[PDB]
């Protein structure tokens, strides 16, 4: 259940267009897409590591920059299962027994291990460990053999194959240091403490077997404009199921972007304004009103009023 | 003995002193003679509050009998460099350096109590030294004296001649008289 | 084995009358009811998040001022169960294991989890995590995936996915600062201190996920 | 050395000094020579307690033996400005500034002990220097002295001329006699 050698023409087209497809879904963060796409190309090309995973990447960046979106979309593009393991649950050393299973003679031995069973069932998949920093430091030791030896033994002695798995860990450890305001007459330097935090949080051996540490930069104003367009497209798909149609003026999109643009909160506030500004008014009309059937919604903004002007012509 | 005070938070209650707890609300407390160590502490509180919340305004309570001029320059320079607008409120009396720091506060927020006092006197340069040394040292006080008059003049807005005429000898100004002279903008309005 | 009201989308009479029914039961919280009603209407109108919960709401205000009455009445009107959990009990580091469940090889593994079992048994329900501020930071971390992903893996490995439930969290962080006046001679503008205090108490990741912070 | 009292809090009991524990009970012990640091400390306590409860008054036990008027005046200015009145319970020696500060208390809430004694006298400062400097000091010192007599007379309500005559020379007023004079409303019930 792994990609076949001597890649076919159809698969080749996907690999060259993967970067373009991912960039369209996730704007900005080009370096992250380049590291994931290049690693996959080498593995399929036959230049991948003999006994290590396809790629071990640590995505450290501010909130809402798409650290997990680039991984979720990658699985959809490649049509492989997304093995998403939340590391918030594994906050203590005792939780290690859940991933690798309980030792013989103890309760839960029969249940097995979630990580070992998941990888065995889906050899070729994207392993996403969200909030890796929040997990206990001891849990990181388990990943050492996975990143270097490519195998994790289970309670029963079964060894998993991680050669085709894409290990991607998202963390916001350095966000606190960078956002904090320095004290003193002269503003202190920035972006240096973030790297120091990862070194403190993760042991040298952990950072020594990582294919790369991609830093996700803060979303720019231009990027946010694209983000608003992406959210509007999702709303258009939901409305299409009901037959409703939505058209938004270019001026309205720019206005909405400025209202919700937030550097600290990234792209998530854009969804909130979209929900309040667009979804809430339509909700009443969609249930009972003109939008019940036909739709043909047109939305614009009045410069003098500085408020949205919705239109419903079924 | 500094009295202890308690605050409340979801996690629990922390024990802090009276000055620190009041310093958490951006209220500084200047008290006693101006010493180099004292000035270092005052400026430190300003730099800490600047980072905490620049939008808010600090409240430097200037109740002191004055002291070395050099120490005050650090407080005066710090009061201006920081983004917040320092509000200077006199409580009981304002001395030579106290008055200069009082007027240095941001215009529109300076306040004083009804029974507050103020005083401005020429700096004292009495010392014994070598003839050559006296001239060099004496030249310095003239520059600082003129410099001090010019700085207060800009904040007060009165012409340099007015300051020179009044500063010829010790002068005391009551709270109502202070607003008339222009040291402060208005009296402390009821909360 | 449910009231059959939720399965029928065409029965929109309840949603239009939800505000009126809730408003008569609770007085002085019309703003909160309006926000709560509108959020459920969009969720039932097909504009709900594909993987996130129906709505994440942080009820911040004074204690006893109509915060839990809207939650119990809402469940009856929507014909869904009410899951009430007291966060005062879950204030220690190891209390988190009670909800998610203890891992294999430790005591309590047989217990699936207080929160995971309840959501699995009742996928459609109202989760009332009262006194959220008291909860340990570890519990807050678990909620991040709930809003972002919608599923909490249990000790047994079963995915406790709950995207239909409406999450309401009661806190009293903001009421404290607004009630207490400033210190010092000159009064200070504390209109925005309540929001800043909430920002400090709650990590930005948690706040960003929340749909809206209701105010009482 | 000071005592260690274990107050009762929901999370856990916390040790506190006798001053701090009683400060929770709106008590502000004023004592010793009037000083800028001492005066600054006393006003800080009152401001902190105003946040706790604006309606409830803030007790004030004054045992000051007198001192610099400017340092003491700081408490007087803040007392009038704060919304909660101060119950000036005079249980000991009350000098000019001490008694003056005691009189500052709001009517209907002041107190005094019969055993104690309350004296009011003009401030005396032996300034020395050039004749011109002495004249300047004489102006301001008389001006502030008049200000003290005018503000003090305002609260009691007695004619300013009477107060000036009594303060011309050092005199002592018995605590029960003070009630008749108007310095305090009445002695402690029991
Ligand atoms: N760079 C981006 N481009 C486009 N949309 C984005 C981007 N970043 C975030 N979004 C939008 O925000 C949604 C949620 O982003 P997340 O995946 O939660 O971000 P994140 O930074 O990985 O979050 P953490 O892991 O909680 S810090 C995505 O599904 C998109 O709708
Ligand atoms: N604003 C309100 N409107 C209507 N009923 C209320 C209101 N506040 C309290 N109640 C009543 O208070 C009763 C007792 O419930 P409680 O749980 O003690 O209070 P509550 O306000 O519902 O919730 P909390 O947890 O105390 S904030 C409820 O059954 C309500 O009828
Ligand atoms: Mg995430």
């Amino acid at each position: 259940r792994i990609p076949e050698k001597s890649v076919s023409q159809s698969d080749r087209d996907t690999l060259k267009n993967l970067g373009d497809r991912l960039k369209m879904l996730v704007f900005g963060q080009d370096k992250a897409i380049e590291a994931l796409t290049e690693a996959i190309k080498m593995a399929r090309a036959g230049l991948g590591h003999e006994h290590k995973p396809v790629g071990s990447f640590l995505f450290a960046g501010p909130t809402g920059v798409g650290k997990t979106e680039v991984t979720v979309q990658l699985s959809k593009a490649l049509g492989i299962e997304l093995l998403r393991f939340d590391m918030s649950e594994y906050m203590e050393r005792h939780t290690v027994s859940r991933l690798i299973g309980a030792p013989p003679g103890y309760v839960g031995f029969d249940q097995g291990g979630l990580l070992t069973d998941a990888v065995i069932k889906h050899p070729h998949a994207v392993l996403l460990l969200d909030e890796i920093e929040k997990a206990h430091p001891d849990v990181f030791n388990i990943l050492l053999q996975v990143m270097d030896n490519g195998t994790l033994t289970d309670n029963n002695g079964r060894k998993a194959d991680f050669r085709n798995v894409v290990l991607v860990m998202t963390t916001n450890a350095g966000v606190r240091e960078t956002e904090r305001k320095s004290i003193g007459l002269i503003h202190q330097d920035n972006s240096t403490d973030a790297m120091e935090e990862i070194k403190k949080i993760f042991t040298p051996e952990f950072r020594n077997r990582l294919d790369n540490i991609i830093w996700f930069d803060h979303l720019s104003t231009d990027v946010i404009h694209q983000v608003v367009d992406k959210f509007i497209v999702e709303l258009q798909v939901q409305l299409d199921q009901k037959g409703v149609s939505l058209e938004v003026s270019q001026e309205a999109r720019n206005w909405l972007a400025e209202k919700g643009y937030d550097r600290a909160m990234g792209a998530r506030p854009m969804a909130r304004v979209i929900q309040d500004n667009l979804k809430k008014p339509l909700a009443n009309e969609l249930l009972f009103g003109s939008l019940v059937d036909g739709g043909q919604v047109t939305v614009a903004l009045d410069k003098e009023k500085n408020e949205l002007t919705y239109g419903f012509q079924s | 003995l500094v009295p202890m005070v308690i605050e409340q938070t979801s996690r629990g209650e922390r024990s802090f002193d009276i000055y620190s707890r009041l310093l958490k609300e951006r209220v500084i407390f200047l008290t006693g003679q101006v010493e180099d160590h004292m000035a270092n502490l005052i400026v430190a509180q300003m730099l800490f509050l600047e980072a905490e919340n620049p939008e808010k305004d600090i409240y430097l309570y200037i109740n002191s009998p004055g002291g070395v001029i050099t120490a005050g320059m650090s407080i005066y320079d710090t009061m201006q460099f920081i983004k917040p607008d320092v509000s200077t409120i006199c409580m009981g009396q304002a001395a030579s350096m106290g008055a200069f720091l009082l007027t240095a506060g941001a215009k529109g927020k300076r306040f004083c109590l009804p029974n507050s006092r103020v005083m401005i006197h020429q700096p004292l340069g009495g010392y014994q030294g070598q003839a050559t040394d006296i001239e060099i040292h004496a030249r310095e006080i003239l520059k600082v004296k003129g410099r001090m008059n010019e700085l207060m003049a800009l904040h007060t807005g009165q012409s340099l001649e007015q300051i020179e005429r009044d500063t010829e000898r010790d002068r005391f100004l009551s709270a109502p008289e202070a607003v008339e002279y222009g040291l402060v903008d208005s009296i402390l309005t009821h909360r």
